[PDB]
């Protein structure tokens, strides 16, 4: 019901197993890319690269 | 269309995916002759690897003379070997009797 107790609320389970099966990665989460500057000497990474 | 002409059952269904028609270059019932369908189906290290090209090829007796690279389709980690394949085709009713 909505009005719930903390202690016995529909808790939420979010279980993100890293599963490691015959075949390369293909998945990320990247919630980090930056910002991108140009004509400049950086350090730069593409998914990897 | 009925999904039983295919199977009967499905067991323990684990990966079900839905996407383009990628059977471009579609035409009327009788459009053939006028484009030719490649593909090419691959199992690489669990990559399954569908390639594609669907090229209007004004046909002679068989496969012309030429080249066209298949470009890739798409890539499924499935990771399942494959050792026997078949062919699906597709068959028109009467419309009219039972």
């Amino acid at each position: 019901r909505p009005t719930y107790g903390v202690g016995h609320q529909p808790y939420r389970v979010v279980v993100l197993s890293f599963e490691l099966l015959h075949a390369p990665a293909t998945v990320c989460g990247p919630k980090k890319s930056t910002n991108l500057v140009k004509n400049k000497c950086v350090n730069f990474n593409f998914n990897g690269l | 269309e009925s999904e039983f002409r295919v199977y009967s059952s499905a067991n323990n269904c684990t990966f079900e995916y839905v996407s383009q028609p990628f059977l471009m270059d579609l035409e009327g019932k009788q459009g053939n002759f006028k484009n030719l369908r490649e593909f090419v189906f691959k199992n690489i290290d669990g990559y399954f690897k569908i390639y594609s090209k669907h090229t209007p090829i004004n046909l002679g007796r068989d496969l012309p003379q030429g080249f066209s690279a298949l470009e890739p389709l798409v890539d499924l980690p499935i990771g399942i070997n494959i050792t026997r394949f078949q062919t699906l085709l597709a068959l028109h009713r009467s419309y009219l009797t039972p």
